[PDB]
């Protein structure tokens, strides 16, 4: 019925192993950027 | 600088900047603690300037 059934998941293992690492390194990109945003600090300072 | 003589200047200098230092700790030249410079932003925002 399935054929392909060993090279799938052959197939699954590789996209699990290179997902996990791909995931990983763009969270941290994603952080990295952002961490501009999420440190930011700001002040109201009228002229009173 | 101008129409003066480092001589006559060098003398009046030896007789009005007096005082002499005694320990060493007066003829030192003290290091100044170093300055870090920070990538990083301020932004004073007033639309109305
Ligand atoms: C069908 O054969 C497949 O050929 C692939 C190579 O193209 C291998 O990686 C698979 O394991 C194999 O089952």
């Amino acid at each position: 019925a399935e054929p392909e059934h060993d090279q799938r998941k052959r197939m699954g293992l590789k996209m699990l192993l290179i997902s996990a690492l791909l995931t990983s390194l763009l969270y941290y990109m994603k952080r990295h950027k952002w961490s501009v945003l999420k440190s930011r600090k700001m002040a109201y300072r009228p002229p009173k | 600088a101008g129409g003066i003589s480092h001589k006559e200047l060098v003398d009046a200098a030896r007789q009005h900047f007096s005082g002499v230092s005694f320990t060493y700790k007066e003829d030192a030249v003290p290091i100044l603690p170093r300055c870090r410079f920070t990538g990083s932003e301020i932004r004073a925002r007033d639309d109305a300037l």
